[PDB]
């Protein structure tokens, strides 16, 4: 067969970066948020009610006989018939553990049947609502790809990736969906991911520490790991703008001898 | 004999106006006229100041200006006289926020929004929330930002012309939203035509934005549907607050701001390449039913004429004038049927003889009625011309005569028929029975669309076919002469004048422009154009506040 | 011969059907079942007759919003329309073993007329048959139903609608699945108009059969933009035998193979059979491991991608049964791969450029509409040369009914109409016997 | 088969060919001379060798005046004008066997290039030859001298100048006798774009060839219009015949019997012609003596009018040996037959109104030019359907050199290219034989 | 004539060409102005050597 | 006789200039009304356009 390498590089920066899309590794767990906790910071349905529907279960509906159509196996929402939701999360350009395109491709990756949409200050995927809280549970808020500080569940108003962190490490928030408790010293929800107020503040954990920021972020930065340091990202990249330079001139074999 | 033309021309020239000689040569030339002199002396400053000596006006090169008396013109049915100057379209304000209201209009339909909302979106939507979303576009429309200081927004009073509104024909709707910026059909329209409108329009609700005049002064007019459509969207996704995914986000923009919208102008094709929102894009039913006449008349003739004059100053003076040829222009050209109660003389004739013979609307179109009712008017405007050279003098030119007579002649057969293709069959042969009742016609050309018209008035190929009413400055026989498609708009409009009807093309556009918010009232556009020439009139667009005093 | 490329074809449940068929048995220049195909669509006109009757009732005539009162015509075409039907054909009848096909579609209130291919011989373009067609139903309704002199142009504007005025048929009852050449993106792109939406309806909502519909449409349009020209040419027919019409079946292996797994396990299984056909080897080895790839056949390496990419699209949009999916499945697609093999995406990032616009085209409020209603004569959807449309076809055959611009709602009365052609319904199965028939020639 | 009148036919010289030759042997539909000159027009392409040599060595790449310093490429094209062709000929063959040809003319100064009409059948349109002879001459510019990969893009400047950034090939040095399809004013306008003087310099300044291709290609647009369908069809047929192929030698004989006359003599020559073969009937008699005419055939008398136009206008401006005189003929033949008679003129006003405005913009500010600029797809001549430009072009081939924007300044390129095919350059010897081919099947 | 049509294109320079089709616009439009031709207006090339 | 003209204070910004590559031509001609190359530019650019 053939075993999949995931990324070029040999430093810190670009071995995390593998292991995000590698689906064989496990993800560190750094926390307990309970679904419930989670499904109440998502914010789409009150926990213990059952999911709304947008079309019936797929053996109600009639489709016509299609051998390729059913070779894939739908996913379990799908299968009930559930609205698609989203869950959206914003990550901090000071070592937070995930970045933007590095979650959609992890996502992409990992997931089956989901929609990842990648912006400068932004990432959001979309998937049915029972297998998107399923995995928000699972990958995305219990294990090393969330801090609660440099990182935040937030849809509506995103902005603070490229701002510098606050007194407390945590990055800005106009909305302040998440404050710090300074007796505890754990970061707690008050509000849901759109910007409404949650009757019970959830609490996500307390802030990584910074030391372990630098060595579990996916991001290049002067102060931390620079892509100086790492030449074969760089020789990849370069690697790949000439095959399709090459390829955009003249698709031939003679032209991509000079690759 | 008494004629409504009579009380101008005793104003305008000083000797009888059935008085065969004058004299000439002893004006002074250009100083005879106020608007030349103050023209000069401006040039003089202007020149000394501005342009450091290059000369801009000399009027002693060229043609010695003035050699015969320079006359003042009437505006019909106004008792207040100007210069000629005074109407050209870059010196009269008035005609400028004509088109500027016309290019600045786009009205989006809200139903299938709503329904989209409701259903897919889970979000319910009633009239407290329908003012909340007037209120946020209201705001945002013009430059606003809502609930963002960090974002670059425009200045407030850059754009006091920009405007927001809703229309609808549900009542117990129309009652239970705000009226501070709501067109309500009831109370600005007859009981008979609110009915009529209410009825075309159905159970729907539309909204009208007014994008800036600015902005349009700046960009051209494909600029203003993509205004209307981005603000709309913002305003649409901050007052309601949805909680789906953006997909269905995509599904909404396209319900809300792609769906149902209705431009003044389509885009013109090959070398007229324009936008929307162009005046070459105007249908002659669009223009009928952008002036309000029928609102507040019901005088058939008067509700033509109106829309002849605004035809004429639009398609005449501004798009032919300017879009297509520029340089001095076709004022005198449209002016002519709008100045002097000439036009409105040989209408009332036409009007009187079809109700003595034929009725009201009492005949079905037929070639005979069309051939009878356009000769008898084309005869007595040509014997008209002939027995007042006051009047021949006025109209100088042929082509200022010969649109005047076929207009009275369409709209004398329209209003005995009531079919505007009958009216238009009635305008060519008035013309052909010109040239040979004066051996004289237009300019060189000019009658290319007076020749082909009579077989392509009832034609029924491709590109020959059109109702009046579907017709504009795009069809193939209109595009390039001036001193028709102004008077075509006004015999479109004087096919439904004969029926009564509260419309000619769009019910939504004719709500729309009774809007009380339009800094042109469409309501009396002659009087505006007067008010203009005047240089009483309150433009917009004007970049006062972010300019130097100095 | 020129190409010595020979490929096996599959048929839509993954039998082969023929083995070592020259690549150019596929070609749109070669292949009998596209020139039967495009000139169906250039000589195909649907007419609706139930539409032309309730405008002309009603007066609504000149179209959104807009009503001419006075204007009202009041005639029983839908009564009619055999007699209607007759006069057209006799009046667009050019001989006597002669085209000509006038049919009546839903009881009446339709009907699907083509026009004789002599009058298409004789015509710089395709917009003679609507035009032919407009003017005989003219003719037609005003000879059945004796209009007056006076109401032809009522009659026109009911038929046309808008036509001297606005250069298009905005708020007529005339269609053809062509648009008019001077409301083309480019030169050339008047084949690239017909969107996902009435693929998928004509082939009745068959994923290969809307994929090799899509592909032929696509591939035969930059045959026709001069794009599919000497060097470029090789690269093009391999996209549509290998993305279109499932050549060495390799859409359906990677789909099964990948029926429970993800879009990286399919980038996975479309690396393995290409490093296990010899389409790419190692480039070389870093310090830090990543041995580089480089194709040994560029044009195969490109088709093999585009052939995973609708794999990808297919297993993705099946597992979430929704249709929402296609633009990040092809832009991710393209970025793991790239990122993985060092090799580059499906046509050298045009593909991913096109999946960025799909994805702020149907996910956003600056977003408009949904995937159903791409096509390659957009702005937004030009830049691939028919590598990231056809993917989109297999993603809505495989919605589940969670789509507003779902294909019954937009290409109803395409689907009535074009669904009665063979080689319109299973584009696939009639192009792979028509390829069959030249196999020898070459 | 469904006319019953039948037409003779007489030579350029007024020789008579053959007699009841069926009016529909001449048609568009059947004709096979006329199909085969619509085969032709679409793919054959004309190159300016010279020019593009002109145009890489001084860097005038861009359009007006514009030249870009630093992309300036030293090549020998009309040197390897041989090679050059060659390569495009191997890059543009379909098989082995089509019709793709490639000749030189002046010297490897130009290049007369005929892309296959297999390329063409699977097109929707006539923009492929343009772009598959443009994307050629690319790969064999690039591939015979070794120009370096960054600069294909100031190869592509020269061939076609600005084409992605205006949709038109306008600084290029590549032309075709359509113009591009964005350029139509309206729908089936694509025939309707070939201006006077590129007829004028196809036929080599012969009028009565000139006549004949223009008056063909504006019939075969109406056609294509769907204008000349139904009933509208054998007006248009009889004016084709009479009015551009001489049928009843009417042409000639009129020219014949007014060598020293004026445009008055030519109506009444007409007018007893007309009588004389009983097509007018005198309706009534006037109190003033004035006998008021009417058309015992009104198709005829059209036909008739317009050959005795085409007469009036040989006439007065061979007298004049100035082509300035054509829309005053035009004008003022119809304007004095109209009120002579009482009769319509010869397209019910719809050629006089074509003059009124030809008359405008030929003697004005206000846009036109010389009568050689004009066509059926400008704004000012479309108004007749193909009854007012084969005048002008018979004008302008009258003309002595009066004009400054004569065929010589504005097609040469075009004109020296189109001039080698027999077919376009005497198109009246072989519609004559192409209808003397089917004379016998109707 | 002569003079018309040469002012009006034969002999004339437009600062942007028309965008008919799709672009629906005219020429002299910000969309029809190419980037060499905005090179050209700007005129720091003949007051600055850097 | 007897046309309209616009206002001059609205068009003061209203210029036609002439400029032509030929110096025996530029020498005799109103400085009001040219656009001076050599003026304007310096000398190896006013060459270079010029050629
Ligand atoms: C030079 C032309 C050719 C042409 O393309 N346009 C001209 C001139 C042009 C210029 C006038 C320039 C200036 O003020 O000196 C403009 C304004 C077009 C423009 N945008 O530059 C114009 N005419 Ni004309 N032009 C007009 C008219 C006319 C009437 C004049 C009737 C007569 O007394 O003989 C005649 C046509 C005719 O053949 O009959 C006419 C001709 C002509 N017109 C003839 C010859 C003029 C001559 O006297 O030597 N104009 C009129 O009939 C009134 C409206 C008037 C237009 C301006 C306005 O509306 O104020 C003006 C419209
Ligand atoms: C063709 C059109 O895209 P559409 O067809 O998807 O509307 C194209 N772009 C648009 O989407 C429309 C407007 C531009 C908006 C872009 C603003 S960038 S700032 C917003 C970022 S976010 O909203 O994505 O987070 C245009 O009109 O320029
Ligand atoms: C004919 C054509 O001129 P061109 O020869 O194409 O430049 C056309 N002019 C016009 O339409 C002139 C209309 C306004 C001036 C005359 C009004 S009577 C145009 O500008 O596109
Ligand atoms: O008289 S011309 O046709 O020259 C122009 C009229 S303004």
């Amino acid at each position: 067969a053939y075993t999949p390498q995931f990324y070029p590089g040999a430093t810190k920066v670009a071995e995390n970066r593998r292991n995000h899309l590698n689906p064989n590794y496990e993800l560190e767990k750094l926390r307990e948020i309970p679904d419930e906790d989670v499904v109440k910071i998502m914010g789409h349905r009150q926990p213990g009610e059952d999911y709304k529907t947008v079309h019936p279960p797929l053996e109600e509906m009639d489709f016509v006989e299609d051998y390729a159509r059913d070779l894939v196996e739908p996913l379990n929402g799908a299968k009930e018939g559930h609205r698609v939701r989203y869950i959206q999360f914003a990550d901090s350009m000071y070592f937070a553990p995930a970045q933007p395109y590095d979650r959609s491709r992890s996502y992409m990756s990992r997931l089956r049947g989901v929609d990842a949409g990648t912006l400068s200050g932004r990432q959001v995927v979309e998937c049915r609502e029972s297998d998107l809280e399923e995995f928000s549970k699972n990958i995305l808020m219990d294990t090393e790809l969330f801090d609660p500080a440099t990182s935040g569940m937030r849809g509506a108003t995103v902005h603070g990736h490229s701002l510098r962190l606050d007194e407390n490490g945590m990055m800005f928030d106009a909305l302040q969906r998440c404050v710090f408790d300074e007796k505890t010293g754990h970061v707690m929800y008050v509000k849901d991911q759109v910007g409404k107020p949650l009757d019970a503040p959830v609490d996500v954990g307390e802030p990584i520490p910074e030391a372990k920021l630098r060595e579990i972020t996916t991001i290049y930065r002067n102060d931390g790991v620079a892509m100086r340091a790492d030449p074969d990202v760089i020789e990849v990249v370069k690697r790949i703008h000439r095959a399709r330079t090459l390829g955009g001139y003249i698709p031939t074999n003679e032209t991509f001898k000079g690759l | 004999e008494k004629r409504l033309f009579l009380k101008a021309l005793k104003e305008k020239f000083e000797e009888d106006p059935k008085e065969k000689y004058t004299k000439f040569y002893t004006f002074g030339g250009w100083e005879q006229s106020a608007r030349k002199r103050e023209f000069v002396e401006a040039n003089e400053k202007i020149v000394s100041e501005k342009r450091q000596g290059i000369p801009l006006y000399n009027p002693d090169i060229g043609v010695p200006l003035g050699q015969r008396k320079l006359m003042p013109y009437k505006l019909s049915n106004t008792d207040d006289y100007c210069e000629g100057d005074d109407l050209h379209f870059l010196n009269n304000a008035a005609i400028q926020q004509l088109w500027d209201d016309i290019r600045r209009t786009v009205i989006v339909g809200m139903d299938t929004a709503h329904s989209v909302l409701e259903k897919r979106l889970g979000v319910e939507v009633t009239p407290e929330t329908i003012n909340e979303y007037m209120h946020t576009i209201n705001h945002s429309l013009p430059g606003g930002a809502v609930v963002q200081e960090h974002m670059v927004e425009v200045h407030p009073s850059l754009a006091w012309d920009c405007y927001a509104r809703i229309f609808t024909g549900d009542d117990e709707l129309a009652d239970e939203l705000d009226s501070r910026f709501l067109i309500d059909i009831n109370k600005l329209f007859p009981e008979e035509q609110a009915e009529t409108l209410k009825a075309a329009i159905g159970k729907k609700t539309y909204q009208v934005s007014r994008v800036p005049s600015l902005v349009g002064r700046v960009c051209d007019g494909g600029t203003i549907s993509r205004w209307s459509a981005m603000q709309i969207g913002m305003s649409f996704i901050t007052a309601y607050k949805l909680c789906a995914g953006e997909a269905a986000t995509a599904d909404f923009s396209y319900a809300s701001k792609h769906a149902d919208v209705i431009q003044m102008g389509n885009a013109l094709p090959g070398r007229r390449a324009r936008g929307p929102n162009e005046p070459g894009g105007i249908r002659f039913g669009i223009l009928s039913d952008v002036v309000q006449t029928t609102r507040v008349s019901e005088d058939p003739v008067e509700q033509s004429l109106e829309v002849v004059a605004t035809g004429a100053a639009l398609y005449d003076q501004i798009w032919l004038g300017a879009y297509m040829s520029g340089g001095i222009g076709f004022t005198q050209y449209a002016t002519a049927s709008y100045t002097d109660d000439i036009l409105d003389d040989f209408s009332y004739y036409a009007l009187d003889y079809v109700e003595k013979k034929y009725g009201r609307m009492g005949t079905k179109a037929t070639m005979d009625v069309v051939e009878d009712v356009a000769g008898e008017v084309t005869l007595y405007a040509l014997e008209q011309y002939d027995d007042y050279p006051a009047l021949l003098e006025d109209h100088f030119g042929g082509s200022q005569r010969a649109a005047v007579a076929a207009a009275a002649s369409g709209i004398g057969v329209c209003m005995a028929t009531g079919n505007s293709n009958a009216g238009v069959n009635g305008w060519y042969l008035s013309q052909i029975l010109h040239k040979e009742y004066h051996s004289r016609l237009g300019f060189y050309g000019y009658d290319l669309q007076d020749q082909c018209g009579a077989s392509n008035s009832l034609a029924i190929r491709n590109d020959e076919a059109a109702p009046l009413e579907l017709r504009g400055p795009n069809y193939p026989n209109y595009a390039m002469n001036v001193g028709h498609q102004g008077e075509y708009a006004g015999i479109a409009q004087a096919a439904h004048s004969a029926r009564g009807d509260a419309f000619a093309l769009n019910p939504l556009v004719k709500v729309a422009f009774a809007d009380p918010m339009l800094v042109f009232d469409f309501s009396k556009p002659r009087k505006e154009i007067a008010r203009g020439a005047l240089r009483e009139f309150e433009a917009a667009g004007e970049r006062d506040v972010i300019l130097p005093a100095k | 011969v020129k190409y010595e490329d020979k490929i096996s074809l599959y048929d839509a449940k993954g039998n082969l059907v023929a083995e070592n068929v020259p690549l150019e048995a596929i070609s749109p220049l070669y292949n009998p079942t596209i020139k039967s195909m495009v000139k169906n669509i250039k000589r195909t006109v649907a007419v609706n007759l139930a539409g032309i009757e309730g405008t002309l009732a009603a007066g609504k005539i000149g179209g959104k919003g807009c009503q001419v009162p006075g204007r009202t015509l009041d005639i029983s075409a839908v009564s009619n329309a055999q007699a209607i039907a007759d006069e057209v054909e006799k009046i667009l009848k050019v001989s006597e073993d002669d085209d000509t096909a006038v049919k009546i579609i839903n009881g009446g209130k339709q009907l699907a007329v083509q026009v004789p291919t002599a009058r298409l011989e004789v015509a710089a373009e395709y917009s003679v048959s609507m035009l032919s067609t407009a003017m005989a139903l003219k003719e037609a309704l005003i000879k059945t139903f004796n209009i007056d002199m006076f109401d032809g142009s009522t009659v026109h504007a009911a038929i046309v609608g808008n036509y001297p005025q606005v250069m298009d048929y905005a708020g007529g009852n005339i269609a053809s699945l062509l648009g008019a050449p001077s409301m083309m993106e480019g030169l050339g792109y008047a084949l690239r108009n017909i969107p996902v939406n009435h693929a998928v309806a004509t082939t009745k909502k068959n994923m290969m059969n809307a994929i090799a519909f899509s592909s032929v449409m696509e591939q035969t349009a930059t045959f026709e933009m001069g794009d599919a020209v000497g060097s470029f040419e090789r690269q093009h027919l391999l996209g549509l035998a290998y993305q279109g019409l499932n050549a060495d079946n390799l859409v359906i292996d990677f789909i099964k193979a990948n029926a429970k797994g993800t879009v990286g396990s399919v980038v996975e299984t479309v690396i393995d059979r290409a490093i296990a056909d010899g389409v790419i080897v190692v480039d070389k080895t870093m310090s830090s491991g990543f041995n580089m790839y480089k194709p040994a056949d560029v044009n195969k390496w490109n088709a093999y991608a585009a052939a995973g990419l609708v794999a990808a699209v297919a297993v993705s949009c099946g597992a979430a049964r929704a249709a929402q999916n296609v633009a990040s499945v092809i832009l991710y697609f393209n970025d793991i791969l790239e990122y993985e093999t060092g090799l580059p995406g499906v046509d050298y990032g045009r593909s991913m450029g096109t999946a960025v616009g799909f994805s702020f085209f149907s996910h956003s409020i600056y977003g408009g509409g949904g995937p159903g209603i791409f096509n390659g004569n957009h702005v937004v959807t030009r830049h691939s040369k028919g590598f990231a449309i056809p993917p989109v076809c297999a993603a809505m055959c495989a919605d589940a009914g969670t789509q507003m611009f779902s294909p019954e709602h937009t290409s109803g009365l395409v689907g009535s109409v074009y669904s009665a052609f063979d080689e319109f319904r299973e584009p696939m199965k009639y192009v792979i016997e028509g390829a069959l028939s030249i196999k020898d020639q070459f």
